């Protein structure tokens, strides 16, 4: 790791930009846990299930 | 219309010319020493620069 970060030290633009995509990782970490237990309406899930198979409105 | 005694005069003229050329072309530009040209040689060292005073 010291070699890699000693080279990051020598960069000019990537060392100040390539980290800005990292908050997005924590965004996913938080939203996934929000979604693991989200309470939803049974009627909408049975009427409009997301990416469920054999939905004729999709085609199959 | 050109006697043979007039040749070495022409040779002297052309010698003067080519000597005036070679005294300039004998000079050459050495390696550059401006630090602003070589600052990135030190920026890219494996260790940070120590400003020691």
């Amino acid at each position: 790791f010291y070699n890699l970060y000693n080279f990051v030290r020598i960069g000019r633009v990537s060392k100040y930009v390539c980290w800005l995509s990292l908050p997005l990782v924590f965004q996913r970490m938080w939203m996934k846990n929000r979604a693991t237990g989200m309470e939803y309406d049974i009627d909408l899930e049975n009427y409009a299930p997301f990416e469920a198979k054999k939905n004729p409105m999709h085609g199959h | 219309d050109v006697p043979i005694e007039k040749i070495p005069e022409h040779a002297n003229v052309l010698l003067k010319k080519i000597d005036a050329c070679l005294e300039i072309l004998s000079k050459d530009i050495g390696e550059v020493t401006d630090a602003e040209a070589h600052e990135m040689y030190f920026e890219t060292s494996k260790f940070q620069i120590l400003h020691i005073y």
